[PDB]
């Protein structure tokens, strides 16, 4: 219990502590996939970036470059997905606790 | 002649891969080698041409 | 393999890709493992504080 009982507190200043142990890794689980999310997507990024240089050049095969650029498009979307996963977790981790957005006598 | 036009552009693009790293030199040397044989091929024709 | 340019930097990119994310999956795992184990830590109830029971 972080606060001083009966004192007055600002908003969102977290004076209690849940055990993060469960969630704390839980946040990490998303933080893991996000990396996995960015990872697989990052490589896609490089893939298109390379191919893009191919653009106008021979092998590009506008379809295929598009295939990766999708993968770019596709992967990064997953990137956005995991980022929230991290986000949902974080807001579920640093969620704890303080406090009633109101800032007042506790 | 068109063979070179074809086979060169290939070799031409192949380096572009090695330029993009999309190939290694093995692709390259052979590709280059692959090309050069074309050159080897054609001249004889002109030779044969004459 | 890249020591003498025997692969595609693209390729090596892909290899590192999973190797990057793989461990992340691992991270997804160890995070997972601790989770239940934590619960198994919840089982075997710990006195959250000290004092006379």
């Amino acid at each position: 219990r972080n606060f001083k009982e009966g004192s007055d507190i600002e908003a969102g200043v977290s004076l209690y502590q849940i055990d993060p142990a469960t969630y704390q890794a839980t946040y990490d689980s998303a933080k893991g996939d996000l990396a996995k999310a960015q990872a697989a997507a990052n490589i896609a990024q490089l893939t298109v970036n390379r191919y893009q240089k191919l653009l106008g050049t021979q092998y590009i095969s506008k379809q295929e470059y598009d295939q990766a650029l999708a993968d770019a498009q596709q992967a990064n979307a997953a990137v956005t997905a995991a980022k929230a996963a991290v986000e949902t977790a974080r807001i579920n981790l640093a969620y704890t606790k303080v406090t009633s957005p109101i800032s007042g006598r506790i | 002649q068109a063979q070179k036009e074809a086979i060169y552009r290939q070799l031409d693009q192949t380096t572009q891969r090695f330029n993009v790293g999309l190939v290694a030199i093995t692709d390259v040397q052979n590709a280059r080698a692959q090309y050069d044989t074309v050159l080897a091929n054609e001249v004889t024709a002109r030779n044969n041409l004459d």
